[PDB]
């Protein structure tokens, strides 16, 4: 029916909104290099904001690099979605209706961007097509001499981010509708997570990747032959969530297990636990064969994206492949036929379990003593460590029978092996750390909730009242990868702190795995302490990486439920509404991948601020606003069209934080919105002040910038803060009524409607 | 205690590189700063590092930007310190019109102590490429993107160098 | 009809063919950078083939970088094709029959790859769709942890290259069947090209880019308003060739002019000649706004890919935009409305011509005497020069009054002003060089034949015998960009030398317009001297590099029209035929862009070896064969299925050469195929030995490997070569009746058929 | 003449840079080499560089590999110069099973002269990162990818350094 101005958008159509965002949130470029390696006219030295042979300055180069990362992430999501959709339509038919959950808008991102309302599975076919076409255009911008300004690369990156969100939504909708995933279930079944959950007394299959097509066939073969009680299947990365959501809408406990994030990927292979490894698409270490052939661990590729230089045995007989892998020259094969793979992997694991027994890279106690005695403290390993761990100090401590420093370093290490390749003594430091933390690994057991899907249109209404009556301080979306600066406990600490204050915490991806890994002193995890509903003090795990499209979609639904705004082709309107009214902040503590960059950029284009880990400064682009400049904090009143002041929150669209206390303070502060009433503003100020005092020893210096009314102040210390306002700031206050009569620079008016667009003013 | 010895890196940001200075040159540069800003990180919470940082800041009345969660260390102390994000500080330093923490104007030279390499280097890339604010690194890691920096040092060597710099301020 | 075994190929469908190719031609990785910087786990130092935090080694990283370049070029060409097809369909509909000339295989690459034979302009719509899909499935591989083998990356890069030749094919098909281009015309009109071919007293419109979509509107506005004589329209890069070919099926000479390649761009801006500049999509300098604003040159962006951060004033009035630009309130504008742009550009040029008279960046003699004396010879400019020119020496000579050093430097300089950014004296070195070479810039005139399009069926049928048998010594396809190492005359010299030797020379892109800039004593270019039919001794121009596919398509026609092979879905068999029996070689002496890399990779998948300039060594991957291994030169027989030995030619699929003499020797040597008869091998050996003795100064050290019979040698030197074979290699040759009793390694057989596929024997 | 004073570069391949060496060090390395190869490019057609290269080759009977168009400069010079493509030579030097130009085997160290900086650097990247062949660049430029290299010099200083090397061999 009614359509907005931007259906099927391009770089020109979303230029106005992106430019409006960049006028307030200026881009900050932190180049990862002083040179350009792109074309034979180079490499060009752009240091000091100089120009290349093509006239491109270093700011433009950084913008182009970030744009390339965003489009690579978008391409990954869209290609995974396209392959999943094609397989699903081939197997289940093109007329299958979309069954996502109890909702009014089943595809909020698709409706928001394209303007269409898909009903069946085939309705998703054109949308994917559009995305891929646009991808080509965007990819054409990576060519040399294809853009001169950095702002035009930032706008194209924003377009790439929103297209990425569309692709993730398409993929998740297809997979959930087809493979019987949980449909917005607040009581999703719990699944074990950790390296100490795989019983080494049974054959072990380990699936690494992000797809689920072949994993479903493997599980079907296991179930049909009743091998589920004697063979253990584990998942690394998002395929663990995808396999633990398979047919789990009935809440039956799943036999599949979750091993961990990318960090564990090599470590498990080092332990000899896996008996067969299958690799699907992405987040797969490019040296699994190198460290697996040493332990006689077969590695099987299953997708054309990743063939790992292996022989292609697709058109063959399973028995011959089994015999060659068992006693032969090939450490694996590429098996692109899904039925053949689902039949081959279980039999191969069964026949390899009794033959690879007693093989692991963990050194003996005497072997580890000799290894720790071999070091000379040359400092190369600490120089090559991505996390800058103090390896030589730990080795020096362990030289005298003190194996606890390596035990501490085990959690901080990411298992990247970069320290081993610079050691002239050939000391396997990763295996040394694993040997020192063997007992801790054996103790690693946790529980996580399976992917519920999207948030239903009933929980949003149930939580809107709590958000407007000042009982829900905001929404925190803990997502991203697992390249943490100081171990996997930081996400757990942040989630626990925000759940203790009755926030709405939504988790997905590797962060959910690394949060559900720390049991409490009572032997409980956060998912068991707090239910999986969309309500205050509750934590819900949406699912795999492609489930993040739901979280952003949730924001869109808030615009489409309480305000009644049209979603079809209304990117600018809904983005403005989310930026001005909805209090939701994303947190990507360990993001490394280009997919994380695409997700963060797409969230920024929807108006959702994000705080990332200290490593994310390597992404070369952030979006920060100048607090001091008062002329960049003005909007229009959608009733008068006049200029209206707003508090300086959110003060960034994407930023980085070093420690988790700083992240907690930033997340608490950035939940504030200009349109907040007295109760919401009061509760947000309360929590922000409390967190600042607890984690910084001081209370914020800009708190007074968020006090429009005497009801804006916290309840506990109202008089203590009013006295400070009168004394430190000189405001005029009445003491009998405890009322601020003068001093605020913005009079409270709940009916005011902030807008960044002049085209929607009376 | 010679700091300009281990100028060793794992990766390079390009051809331009930091100058490895001695204790005397660092003391002279700190004492000759027109408007210094002691940018400190969460890694200064080590008691020796915290004491040496407080002594350095109070020796020349240098205002402190306690980036990260380093503010609780300075609450009991006397040095004028304010909290600010390191990324936000890097964005602001590339603006000549920034009033600063005191509102008296933008700064000239920033002293860095107690930071992670992959973070301070990323911020210093923008700072040193899109502004003229000089950076002096008195950390035990050799920072490439700083204008002047110490070399790769042991913790005892770093403590000794900081003490010598204090006695030469 | 009868369809081959690879319908719509993917990575796995062409994996076997790529592996077969790389079994003979190993990939040589020459990485440009010792670190990987893709994800935040890095920067990862990969020096010494060390693996990164994700397990990728340095060879894998180099392969990934080359694959990224290839897919970037392929996506650029495919996006150009999609935009052109959409815009053309929005005017002429979607049921317009395709007419590329007189032939039956209208789309060779499309039929070879997708097995489809489109006949209407809308029938190309699905093809692009397929390509777009594959593009995504390749770009996802750039993500960290998506592939861990350099060989698989190379296979995917070759697939991207072929999907880049398909995109170029569709682009050229649409733009030829719609806009009225020459239709395989062997008598295309001559076109004036050069710096001095443009006037200066008239308004000037300079079109930079690759999209002839707004240039068409400008040209219609100028022709229907009688402005073809009152102003000048010049073009740079391939948009010049497309603009010239526009509406030129009537053979009448065009009024549009060609200024030069990309290396001339800033130069033109610094000359003050242009009165307006319109930038479309590709090969556009990123600092035109700054220099144009310094020289008060309006800049208009008419595309979504290139916007420059200029205001979007598509919905604004033309008069208001013209007034704002004239009064200097904006440095330029963005106009996506072609109808508005075609009226705005000429009007803006006409109004701005009498407003910037006497405005230029060329220094005066006294200023070029002061700037020259300002230098102190610190040597930073020579360090920063990509072409490694002795700028301080030239400036020192200028300080002595001799300005010939800078005049000689002018041709070698690609005009990138990279020097001017490192000079502490702030000397406009590019401007100084242009001032010293003004006397030659004034003479920069020449003629180039416009793009013919494709090759007609009659020409292919006539030349198939001479090509497969070898009567024509070979085919040289001079393609690529203008990043030359030692000036733009090397390509002209190579083309002239090979045209004098009865070779077929086909040109396209910037090299086509750079060859015709040099004249002989009579003052006529190579295009005027030699005709433009697909015959020996003639030189033909295909135009823009989107027409480059035609050259590759030409080879496919030879494999299909003559031998009767089936094109549909038969990439492996056709590529095998071209590698085994067709004597063709490509030359990219100045390749710099990702499009050139994609084109080269696609050509290498088709079995066409390529020689590139030294700068192409920064492309991070070549394909070279081991000449000292006898196990890499074994094939099978199509009649028996038994092993067969072949001469080690070609010794590479892609490589680089330091100088143009070495390039000539390589092109001569790599045109020899195992299937040539005695006459073809004799002619090829004669040319190779003559070129080697003329340029390298010594007779080749492996010619005796390419001899199987006594008729395989040149007749004028047959006795001398018999003596040379007898005294050194000790062969048995009968002196009474000239015949080789024994000594060779491969025995002659006219009916022998070599194949690299065991499934086809 | 001092050859280790100017090591300025425009760009950098990485942390591992070439060692700056003197004339005496280069002479000692060339004398100690067991099976050296003299890889000359088309830039040894200079009237002076050709003489220096011929003297160097005749001093130690080093076989010459001429790349590009340098072969005519050795047609009648009484040396052992043979033609080979530089890219092909760089690929073959990474294969230990190469018979070599002479026919005995591969080589241990190669001396570079008369090359273009970018081309020789790109060709040497593969040799440095994929083989164990040492590189001695005696050219006028500072090649980073070489094992040992002469620093940046003027033409007169380049000639003087080459003459000093010859007189010390
Ligand atoms: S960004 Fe990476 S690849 Fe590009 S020049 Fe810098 S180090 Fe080299
Ligand atoms: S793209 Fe531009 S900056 Fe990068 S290498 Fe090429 S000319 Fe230099
Ligand atoms: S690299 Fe090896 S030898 Fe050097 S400090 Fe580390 S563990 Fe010890
Ligand atoms: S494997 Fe662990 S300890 Fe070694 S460099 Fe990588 S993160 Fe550091
Ligand atoms: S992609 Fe791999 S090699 Fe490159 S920076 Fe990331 S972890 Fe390191
Ligand atoms: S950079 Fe400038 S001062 Fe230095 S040598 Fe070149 S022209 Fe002369
Ligand atoms: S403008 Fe010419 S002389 Fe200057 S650096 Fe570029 S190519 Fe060299």
């Amino acid at each position: 029916g009614p359509m907005g101005p931007t259906p099927f958008p391009t770089a020109a159509t979303v230029r106005d909104w992106s430019f409006t965002l960049f006028d307030r949130y200026e881009p900050v470029y932190t180049p990862m290099c002083d040179q350009c390696c792109y074309c034979t006219f180079g490499p060009c030295n752009l240091e000091g904001n100089r120009r290349g042979a093509c006239g491109l300055d270093m700011k433009g180069q950084a913008a182009r690099e970030f744009f390339l990362r965003c489009i690579t992430g978008c391409a990954c999501h869209s290609a995974h979605g396209r392959h999943l959709l094609d397989h699903i339509i081939s197997i289940f038919g093109e007329d299958m209706p979309i069954n996502m959950g109890a909702s009014n808008v089943i595809a909020p991102n698709i409706q928001l961007i394209t303007g269409r309302q898909p009903k069946t599975l085939g309705d998703l076919k054109p949308i994917m097509e559009y995305v891929e076409e646009e991808l080509g255009q965007l990819l054409a911008t990576v060519h040399a001499g294809q853009e001169g300004a950095a702002i035009d690369y930032d706008n194209k990156a924003m377009l790439a981010g929103i297209l990425d969100h569309v692709g993730m939504e398409v993929s998740d909708i297809a997979q959930v509708t087809a493979l019987g995933f949980p449909k917005s279930d607040p009581e999703a079944p719990l699944v074990e997570v950790g390296m100490g959950t795989l019983d080494a007394s049974k054959p072990v299959i380990i699936a690494i990747g992000h797809n689920v097509a072949g994993v479903t066939y493997i599980m079907d073969y296991m179930e049909d032959n009743n091998l589920t009680d004697k063979m253990e299947i584990g998942g690394l990365c998002c395929t663990a969530f995808d396999m633990t959501r398979y047919k789990r809408e009935d809440r039956k406990p799943p036999y599949a297990k979750i091993v961990g994030t990318i960090s564990k990927e090599l470590k498990v292979v080092r332990s000899g636990i896996p008996d067969v490894i299958v690799i699907d698409e992405q987040c797969v270490r490019a040296d699994l064969v190198e460290e697996g052939k040493k332990l006689k661990i077969p590695v099987i590729a299953s997708n054309e994206k990743v063939m790992y230089g292996l022989p292609d045995r697709t058109n063959d007989d399973v028995d011959a492949i089994i015999e060659d892998i068992k006693t032969g020259k090939i450490p694996g094969c590429v098996m692109l036929d899904y039925e053949k793979l689902g039949e081959l992997v279980p039999r191969l694991a069964m026949e390899m379990a009794p033959l690879r027994e007693g093989i692991s890279a963990i050194p003996s106690d005497e072997e580890m003593a000799s290894l720790v005695a071999k070091c000379v403290a040359c400092g190369e390993c600490a120089l090559a460590c991505p996390e800058e761990l103090d390896i030589p100090d730990a080795i020096q401590a362990a030289k005298e029978g003190d194996f606890t420093a390596l035990d501490f370093l085990h959690d901080l290490c990411v298992g990247c092996r970069r320290c081993e390749q610079v050691c002239n003594k050939e000391i396997p430091i990763l295996s040394v750390i694993d040997k020192a933390a063997q007992k801790a690994i054996a103790e690693e057991k946790g529980l996580v909730r399976a992917g519920r899907g999207q948030v239903s249109d009933a929980e949003i209404r149930a939580e809107g009242l709590n958000l407007v009556m000042g009982t829900t301080p905001g929404v925190i979306a803990i997502i991203g990868c697992a390249n943490y600066p100081a171990g996997s406990k930081d996400v757990y600490r942040i989630a626990e702190e925000f759940l203790n204050r009755n926030y709405i915490v939504a988790v997905s991806g590797c962060s959910a795995m690394d949060i559900g890994m720390y049991k409490d002193a009572d032997g409980k995890t956060l998912y068991e302490r707090f239910p999986g509903r969309f309500e205050r003090g509750n934590i819900l795990n949406t699912g795999s990486c492609v489930s993040n499209s739901h979280i952003s979609g949730t924001c869109h639904k808030v615009a489409a439920i309480f305000a009644g705004r049209n979603l079809s082709g209304n990117l600018a309107e809904i983005a403005d509404y989310t930026l001005n009214r909805v209090g939701a902040v994303g947190l990507a503590w360990g993001a490394y991948s280009q997919k994380a960059a695409a997700i963060g950029t797409g969230c920024n284009m929807y108006g959702i601020p994000a705080v990332l880990g200290p490593h994310s400064g390597k992404y070369r682009r952030a979006l920060i606003a100048k607090t001091y400049d008062e002329n960049k904090w003005k909007v229009y009143d959608s009733r008068n069209g006049s200029e209206l002041d707003i508090p300086p929150s959110p003060e960034f669209l994407i930023t980085t934080a070093e420690t988790w206390q700083e992240a907690c303070v930033l997340l608490a502060k950035n939940c504030i919105r200009p349109s907040d009433n007295n109760m919401g503003r009061s509760i947000k100020l309360t929590h922000w002040i409390e967190l600042s005092e607890k984690y910084l020893g001081v209370l914020p210096e800009d708190w007074w910038k968020f006090v429009r009314h005497e009801a804006d102040l916290p309840l506990s210390r109202r008089e203590e803060l009013l006295k400070k306002l009168e004394t430190e700031h000189g405001w005029e206050i009445d003491w009998k009524k405890k009322k601020i009569i003068s001093g605020p620079k913005i009079k409270f008016d709940v009916s005011s409607q902030p807008t960044n667009l002049k085209r929607l003013c009376k | 205690v010679d700091t300009t010895k281990n100028t060793k890196l794992f990766t390079s940001y390009g051809v331009k590189t930091s100058k490895a200075i001695t204790t005397e040159v660092a003391a002279k540069l700190i004492s000759k700063a027109k408007r210094p800003l002691f940018v400190v990180g969460t890694g200064v919470l080590d008691p020796e590092l915290l004491d040496r940082a407080v002594k350095i800041a109070k020796a020349k009345n240098i205002p402190i930007a306690a980036t990260g969660s380093s503010m609780p260390g300075f609450v009991d102390k006397d040095v004028n310190a304010k909290y600010i994000n390191l990324h936000q500080l890097g964005f602001y330093l590339t603006d000549p019109d920034w009033p600063g923490l005191d509102g008296n104007g933008n700064y000239d030279t920033i002293i860095l102590l107690g930071h992670k390499k992959y973070y301070i280097n990323q911020v210093l890339s923008a700072v040193k490429n899109f502004s003229d604010v000089k950076s002096i690194s008195i950390d035990r890691n050799y920072i490439q993107n700083a204008t002047m920096s110490f070399g790769n040092l042991s913790k005892a060597d770093h403590i000794a160098a900081l003490d010598e710099v204090i006695d030469l301020l």
